[PDB]
RNA sequence: AAACUUUCAACAACGGAUCUCUUGGUUCUCGCAUCGAUGAAGAACGCAGCGAAAUGCGAUACGUAAUGUGAAUUGCAGAAUUCCGUGAAUCAUCGAAUCUUUGAACGCACAUUGCGCCCCUUGGUAUUCCAGGGGGCAUGCCUGUUUGAGCGUCAUUU
RNA sequence: UAUCUAGCGAAACCACAGCCAAGGGAACGGGCUUGGCAGAAUCAGCGGGGAAAGAAGACCCUGUUGAGCUUGACUCUAGUU
RNA sequence: GUGGAGGUCAGUGACGAAGCCUAGACCGUAAGGUCGGGUCGAACGGCCUCUAGUGCAGAUCUUGGUGGUAGUAGCAAAUAUUCAAAUGAGAACUUUGAAGACUGAAGUGGGGAAAGGUUCCACGUCAACAGCAGUUGGACGUGGGUUAGUCGAUCCUAAGAGAUGGGGAAGCUCCGUUUCAAAGGCCUGAUUUUAUGCAGGCCACCAUCGAAAGGGAAUCCGGUUAAGAUUCCGGAACCUGGA
RNA sequence: UCGAAUUUGGGUAUAGGGGCGAAAGACUAAUCGAACCAUCUAGUAGCUGGUUCCUGCCGAAGUUUCCCUCAGGAUAGCAGA
RNA sequence: AUUGGCGAGAGACCGAUAGCGAACAAGUACAGUGAUGGAAAGAUGAAAAGAACUUUGAAAAGAGAGUGAAAAAGUACGUGA
RNA sequence: UUGACCUCAAAUCAGGUAGGAGUACCCGCUGAACUUAAGCAUAUCAAUAAGCGGAGGAAAAGAAACCAACCGGGAUUGCCU
């Protein structure tokens, strides 16, 4: 919003650090079911809704 | 039969307890039988396995192969032994996972907690 | 007793009694006890009310006004409400089915 | 390996707090070497070594508070036993074992007898 | 709704009875638990017979007055005629009832001879000294069956 | 379970929508939206005559 | 003009973050949270909202304190320490 | 006649039914009572050498202490006579702690990481001002203490 | 634009499909009967037909189905006297 | 005939169970059963009996998938692109240049509010996305970026919201915001932390929230980054609070 | 139509039998002659549609009477066992 | 009494469109302003031994080779209508 | 003047305590309607669902201002009747 609250910026910082793919060594562990990041969010697909 | 009501004969609960066992429970699940000469020397049948035990593989395709333990790999319920490996196609040597029930311990790594375990199970320590 | 027990949530409503009335209001002097006062926690004639089942007894109908208003009396006049009208209603409307059917 | 609490407990407040200040200094120096090195798992050892120290600092300070407030009424609420709120509001063993003198006379004069049928 | 030669069946199921079906699958489970409760009660209060002694009273109404049964407790007059204090009778395993009154001689006579037989058959353990080696008879009701007059 | 097939708030769309009259899950954007429920013929619905 | 041309004026915020449940449910003008009832003392929950109770009940979150009470009851809420030094 | 159309088979596709399994569910039974102002449930945010979740945790942050087992963890790196030991482990147990911002939330407030006040202490010439640190400051109610108020009322004192 | 080509690439609809005349038939047939006839595969138009498609007809009727509204229909009721 | 159960065939089976395919045979009027071949890899049948969530072609059935339509309709508003070179495997679309143009300053420009949240910028890269394409990208992967005594918020009050006291309400809570309240917040002097008193004394005030466009203490120029500037640097000021 | 019964931003107030309406039963988050969400609820339906293997044997009724009954029931009849 | 919590044992129960909505990072992704709604998604193999290396192609990938009992098991992974 | 007493205050006084969560069961309050009556209004649903307040391992009730009419029983609760 370019003039936001600190709570909004704190939520963006959580979402910025969350927005990354799977680490490649997660697929290498034993009995791993995770194939990809299913909670991965992009700004052109899904809104964070504050 | 099953007389005490605290223990269960459910396959699902037994399989859940096995696969979700922690590392302390997995240590005694990964027990290996001793040899005939170790049974005559120590008076016990089976013993939980350590990282410095001379074992002999008695079942599988690695039958008739001795070795020393490299790492007790408790996550896969396996132990990895020295000089019994698989030659990969890129020249590498990957360790063959072995369940300890298919192995026979030839020599023990007798620490003082290992020794106190021998007379705990009823040994003479010869 | 309900409004007093909400005001003094730290106290247990022992009893209450009519003192006065007019056209608009009825006046009641409500007896309360401090269940954490040491004179009530000692002196075991009165230490039953600091037991944790007796808290907010006026909001459940445990006091004499509640025992009257719930109809809890012995008699043929109180057959619907002997141990509580909902306890009797559960008991008389359950279909109690057994292993070997009767 | 790091510091261990059994030999940390043999120290007084002065060298323990000095070592806490010291252990923070190798922690910070390992953090500035973290930015240059691709990997440094030594920071976990120092982080737990710090955590060992001020656990011991807190434990010796709290035990000094126990020895200060020993044998007196009104221990602090963080320094008294946190069992359960319902158990703390509940009657104690002494007050629940209280009876009046009337029931004490009845229990003494007519106790619950032991008896048996000989068939 | 009303078809054929069938009796009028007053079935009371127009409420939400399915929310209140109680099915007693625990009939065998409660019987085991009741016997376990009786076993742990007898272990608690050994060697007393796990139940008090009940009088031989006459059942009310004209349908059931031909048969005697077990009362709640003996009267004050019955216990006094047996020769013991009512508080003392409570301690030695005799149930005593304060609201039942005595107005029938043969019921009074049967109850006091029941009390005479009970006092003769039990012993009271001493408060101090070594208690004697006495076995526990688990059922006082089976020890004193109620006979019709 | 007596709530199985009924932890759902499906409501029928009626007619005039070129779909069958079965109760369908409202809301939107989940894949479950518009799916039939509350019937024996429906995926995720209750069985006919639930065992008591 | 009640649809797509009227969705372009949809740019305010009726609801913002709640300080109790963290949802975008705190009504700005009403000064109340629609999902948890903040700032009232009772957490807003209803028996007709059986799924809504299921979303916010005990056990959905961390249970920072309540997960240890079962262990503390099982040992009897004791104090002190285990006394034997080493084997 | 070929192409095309239709049918069937073989093989290959699409798709994921059938079969086989099952760290899950459902139902029944049994046992127990165990949240919170000593701060609960819930939420937000952070914490791993390389983690986005889940799980765990709280600036002591995938945890610390204590106890037990006794030699691992592991996907890789790193460390590993820490290994005949007060001693590893993503171990179990758990009785001592820490426990960010919150939240019944409790200084006031909160679409704000806002505005305050008091005590002790350190620094800036400092009782006032500005900071740093620590400890507090909600409301209702009970009991007691202290200071009070009322010609409500009593005695005494010119 | 449509048309042709390169690339990308749906939907509506669809028992099976698809030439008519007359007959009968649920009284307006693509199929049945009797005749006419009928030769692969198509492209662009076109609006006669497919009683083309778009919606369990909105008009009408029935329901011992509602709802909105009205009133000197019945029975109540807040308010007020 | 199907799922499951109690018996039995000391039944079958990794020398291949169940499944599935079979214009391949046999039996039964049929429901179906049996066999051969192929695939497959771990359990499954016959008979007697019991039990049921037991047999599907339809419900504008439910879920999932696939067709004909069909390489079809369509990708036709916003006047418009062309040439060369470079990169690259590949250029209608990338980059640069040359032209031609367009928006024509109530612009297709430069800023911002709400909103969005990292899309900004660099590097690598094109599996998916961009209605075609792609070497390009608001995409993918890894990183880096937002610096304020002066700009805003913070402070003030508006329309209003909202506790307290108090009054309703079985209650959730409702009214009310100065009301039928004992509603404090500063002045001081014993000696420059100084009486926690008669004292150089009082409005009878009423919490608080409420505007990034209203009211309002005080910052401008130049330079600077891949991405920050009234914020950084250099210079030049100003306000508040304090000593 | 374009200087005001003007337009518009932001804050604010009014919430469902309620609001608001220069009044169209209009609008009240694509929903309006009573919004949406969840529950009672799997509401009810004399009405529509569907109702899953084979073979054998037997095999109808659309009519009496009554019913706010005429799209349905009961009863008698026909039919099976 | 107990469809919540903790722990335990069972089943003529269900077997991945079933059984709780959820066997899996499930009240999760996602949708709605909001109350709320709310999925899909199990199985290579005994063990990654997850295809070193040669060749064509820019690369993806193919063809050989090789592992493995089997690649008619290649992570688009039991069987495969 | 000084001491009380009574009542009402105040204090970041000393020590305490209540809130909230969960809510399967329990104790009350409040409280419907669909439904059925083949309509529908009493009735039914139902002294139920929703709402609200309050507890515990159980809760409630509980030692008669009881039942009875008997040769009388004898707190409460629960089950078969």
């Amino acid at each position: 919003a370019a003039q936001k609250s600190f709570r909004i910026k704190q939520k963006m910082a959580k979402a910025k650090k969350q927005n990354r793919p799977l680490p490649q060594w997660i697929r290498l562990r034993t009995n791993n079911t995770i194939r990809y990041n299913a909670k991965r969010r992009n700004w052109r697909r899904t809104k964070m809704n504050i | 039969a099953k007389q005490s009501l605290d223990v269960s004969s459910d396959r699902r609960k037994a399989r859940k307890a096995y696969f979700t066992a922690p590392s302390s429970q997995r240590r005694v699940l990964l027990s290996a039988p001793l040899s005939k000469e170790l049974r005559a020397q120590y008076g016990i049948k089976a013993l939980p396995i350590r990282r410095d035990d001379e074992v002999l593989v008695v079942r599988g395709s690695k039958k008739g192969q001795e070795g020393k333990i490299s790492s007790v790999y408790r996550l896969k319920f396996a132990v990895q032994v020295d000089k019994v490996t698989k030659e990969k196609v890129n020249g590498a040597s990957v360790p063959i996972n072995l369940h300890p029930s298919k192995l026979v311990i030839t020599k023990l790594h007798l620490d003082k907690d290992r020794k106190a375990l021998i007379q705990r199970k009823g040994g003479k320590l010869e | 007793e309900e409004r007093v027990g909400r005001r003094a949530a730290n106290l247990r409503v022992l009893n209450s009694y009519w003192v006065n009335q007019d056209s608009t209001y009825k006046y009641f002097e409500v007896i309360l006890v401090d269940p954490q006062h040491k004179a009530i926690r000692r002196d075991a004639r009165y230490n039953w009310i600091c037991d944790p089942v007796h808290k907010h007894r006026e909001a459940r109908g445990l006091t004499a006004t509640g025992k009257k208003s719930r109809g809890i009396n012995k008699g043929h006049k109180f057959n619907n409400t002997k141990a509580g009208r909902r306890k009797t209603w559960k008991r008389q409307n359950t279909l109690s089915l057994w292993r070997y059917r009767k | 390996a790091g510091v261990k609490a059994y030999e940390l407990r043999t120290k007084s407040k002065e060298q323990l707090a000095s070592q806490l200040v010291d252990l923070k200094k190798e922690l910070a120096e390992l953090k500035v070497q973290k930015l240059s090195r691709p990997s440094l798992p030594k920071i976990k050892t120092v982080r737990k070594s710090i955590a060992c120290v001020l656990t011991v600092i807190n434990e010796q300070q709290r035990e000094a508070v126990r020895q200060l407030y020993k044998g007196k009424k009104y221990q602090p609420k963080d320094l008294r036993a946190k069992k359960t709120r319902a158990l703390r509001r509940a009657l104690t063993k002494f007050e629940a074992s209280q009876v009046t003198e009337k029931q004490r006379k009845k229990q003494i004069a007519f106790p619950q007898r032991k008896y048996a049928i000989k068939a | 709704a009303i078809s054929k030669n069938l009796p009028i069946l007053k079935n009371h199921f127009r409420k939400h009875w399915q929310e209140r079906v109680k099915v007693h699958f625990d009939q065998a489970g409660k019987k085991v638990s009741r016997r376990n409760a009786r076993a742990t009660r007898a272990a608690k209060i050994a060697p007393r017979p796990l139940d008090l002694l009940r009088p031989v009273v006459r059942a009310p109404t004209v349908k059931y007055n031909r048969k005697v049964r077990a009362g709640r407790g003996f009267t004050l007059a019955e216990v006094k005629a047996a020769g013991l204090t009512a508080a003392y009778a409570r301690t030695i395993g005799i149930a005593v009832d304060h609201r039942r009154q005595n107005r029938n001689q043969e019921i009074f006579d049967a109850n006091v001879q029941r009390l005479k037989e009970y006092q003769s058959k039990i012993i009271v353990f001493p408060r101090n000294g070594k208690a004697p080696e006495a076995e526990q008879v688990l059922s006082a009701a089976a020890t004193f069956p109620i006979a019709q007059p | 379970s007596e709530k199985a097939g009924h932890q759902t708030s499906a409501e029928s769309w009626g007619t005039g929508r070129a779909v069958a009259r079965i109760p369908r899950v409202g809301g939107g954007g989940t894949g479950r939206s518009g799916q039939g429920a509350f019937g024996n013929m429906c995926r995720g619905g209750r069985m006919f005559a639930p065992t008591k | 003009g009640k649809g797509t041309p009227s969705f372009g004026k949809r740019h305010n915020k009726s609801h913002t973050l709640c300080n109790r449940c963290g949802r975008r449910s705190f009504h700005v003008q009403k000064k109340t949270c629609s999902s948890c009832g903040y700032p009232a003392a009772k957490t807003r929950s209803y028996n007709w909202g059986a799924k809504a109770k299921r979303r916010h009940t005990t056990g959905t979150g961390r249970m920072r304190y309540l997960k240890h009470v079962s262990r503390r009851f099982k040992n009897g809420f004791q104090t002190g320490s285990a006394s034997k030094a080493s084997a």
